[PDB]
């Protein structure tokens, strides 16, 4: 297997729906 | 710098590493890991030094450091 590193990301007026 | 890298070890000894902040809620790691394994998050339990990792646990709360291990077992 190759190395696997996942970055967990951080925790509107453009909306149309 | 501020991301630490945690090693998540599966029942099959496979590894996926995750970069998280000290303040990250580990629910997000659990969800990503389950997604990549193809199983429901609630079918797994995630342990740090044998203790269950809660959705709202953070690495800071658990005293985690760079290259600490998380083990994943079936719930």
């Amino acid at each position: 297997a190759e190395e696997r590193v996942v970055v967990i990301s951080s925790s509107n007026s453009s909306s149309r729906y | 710098g501020e991301y630490i890298k945690l090693k998540v070890i599966g029942q099959d000894s496979s590894e996926i590493h995750f970069k998280v902040k000290m303040t990250t809620h580990l629910k997000k790691l659990k969800e990503s890991y389950a997604q990549r394994q193809g199983v429901p998050m609630n079918s797994l339990r995630f342990l740090f030094e044998g203790q269950r990792i809660a959705d709202n646990h953070t690495p800071k709360e658990l005293g985690m450091e760079e290259e600490d291990v998380i083990e994943v077992y079936q719930e």
